[PDB]
């Protein structure tokens, strides 16, 4: 179908340079604007400017101005952002996104599906910990298991669960922040409690900002 | 540039209700007011543009209304999927977003399910230990977790994360972590956590002994 | 109170 593919998780020092690039599959680059709109953890979005993909023209927010570039390749159909001289509060998810200024009167219709950039100086990769399943974590026929992501830095951490073969009944829950300045937080899955003998559960932790994965068996415990 | 608020920050209304979410604008933007839903980890999907036109897909239950700086999204027969943040965005000059409405969706009161998890020895060897709670699929958001310790009411020593609420079933999960240095939780017998909610008659607790786990 | 943004897609 219509959709705009965009490139994996940048992470970066502060005054560096991120790029992103987003690629048109089932329209042609050329015949929309293409925008950038960010969003940082908690907030809004934010339009950053856009592409005219056939003249290679931009209209950049003053925020961003002598400080982001957006470029193509119509000969394969990509868009790039680049963001240079990176702070902390660049730290966001970012979007490509074309615009209808005919039909739709300048709506945004087709999203790319974000790209992460962490602007990272300080990092703690995380310890994990189980949280192991027993008589305490069974209330009938479920059993409950799950992952402690302790003492990790900056945000985020993501977590999978049997790489990503066990989804249903996954609560991996917002992280606190602890007063070490240290971020926390638990995944945890609902499981058939017959399925304790024969199934493993492994968490898998990804920390990008530190270049780390951990990957935890959690076994049952004899209570 | 053109400023955007919404009014409210959030809500919270039954299936089949009428909701009513409200949209500035700090200068005329004419009608090039579009709506958008976004749901937490996703992009947001375009539901009305040009003020009030649907976008290919959306039902009629979503309207939208208004000129120049004030409109008006309103979402008829409110479903449990619709539970999610919606937000304004002017295309007149340039583009700006809202900052979002939350919605919430009520069900029927579901108690939440309770379990209670020691600390591994993994962490003991880091010189703390946690004790965490899980309150699983539960409605409404409001709960109460009290920890005890040897029977005695703990503070100051937990944190508590509530998810988004669940799209298809309407519920919400929590977690309640009990954090105390190695050597203060070695010196301690019973662990528990007393779980207050509006779907249970009286609190549910659930405990161990330390050493039997 | 014209619209500042292009009315024209980019084609």
């Amino acid at each position: 179908q219509v959709q705009l593919v965009q490139s994996g998780a940048e992470v970066k020092k502060p005054g560096a340079s991120a790029r992103v690039s987003c690629k048109a599959s089932g329209y042609t680059l050329t015949d929309f604007y293409l925008h950038w709109v960010r969003q940082a953890p908690g907030q809004g979005l934010e339009w950053m400017g856009w592409l005219n993909p056939h003249s290679g023209g931009t209209n950049y927010a003053q925020k961003f101005l002598g400080r982001v570039s957006m470029t193509r390749d119509t000969s394969i159909s990509t868009a790039y952002m680049e963001l240079n001289k990176l702070i902390s509060d660049d730290t966001a998810v970012y979007f490509c996104v074309r615009s209808d200024q005919e039909a739709l009167r300048g709506a945004f219709d087709i999203w790319g599906q974000g790209t992460m950039v962490f602007v990272v100086s300080r990092r703690l990769p995380p310890s994990v910990f189980p949280l192991a399943p027993s008589s305490k974590s069974t209330s009938g026929g479920t059993a409950a298991l799950g992952c402690l992501v302790k003492d990790y830095f900056p945000e985020p951490v993501t977590v999978s669960w049997n790489s990503g073969a066990l989804t249903s009944g996954v609560h991996t829950f917002p992280a606190v922040l602890q007063s070490s300045g240290l971020y926390s937080l638990s995944s945890v899955v609902t499981v058939p409690s017959s399925s304790l003998g024969t199934q493993t559960y492994i968490c898998n932790v990804n920390h990008k900002p530190s270049n780390t994965k951990v990957d935890k068996k959690v076994e049952p415990k004899s209570c | 540039d053109i400023q955007m608020t919404q009014s409210p920050s959030s809500l919270s209304a039954s299936v089949g209700d009428t909701v009513t979410i409200t949209c500035r604008a700090s200068q005329s933007i004419n009608d090039y007011l579009n709506w958008y839903q976004q749901k937490p980890g996703k992009a947001p999907k375009l539901l009305i543009y040009a003020t009030s036109s649907l976008h290919s897909g959306v039902p009629s239950r979503f309207s939208g209304s208004g000129f120049g700086t004030d409109f008006t999204l309103t979402i008829s027969s409110l479903q449990p999927e619709d539970s999610a943040t919606y937000l304004c965005q002017q295309s007149h000059s340039l583009w700006t977003f809202g900052q979002g409405t939350k919605v919430e969706v009520k069900r029927t009161v579901a108690a939440p399910s309770v379990f209670i998890f020691p600390p591994s020895d993994e962490q003991l060897k880091s010189g703390t230990a946690s004790v965490v709670c899980l309150l699983n699929n539960f409605y409404p958001r409001e709960a109460k977790v009290q920890w005890k310790v040897d029977n005695a009411l703990q503070s100051g020593n937990s944190q508590e994360s509530v998810t988004e609420q669940d799209s298809k079933d309407s519920t919400y999960s929590l977690s309640s972590t009990l954090t105390l240095s190695k050597a203060d939780y070695e010196k301690h017998k019973v662990y528990a956590c007393e779980v207050t909610h509006q779907g249970l008659s009286s609190p549910v607790t659930k405990s161990f002994n330390r050493g039997e786990c | 109170n014209p619209n500042a943004n292009p009315n024209a897609n980019p084609n």
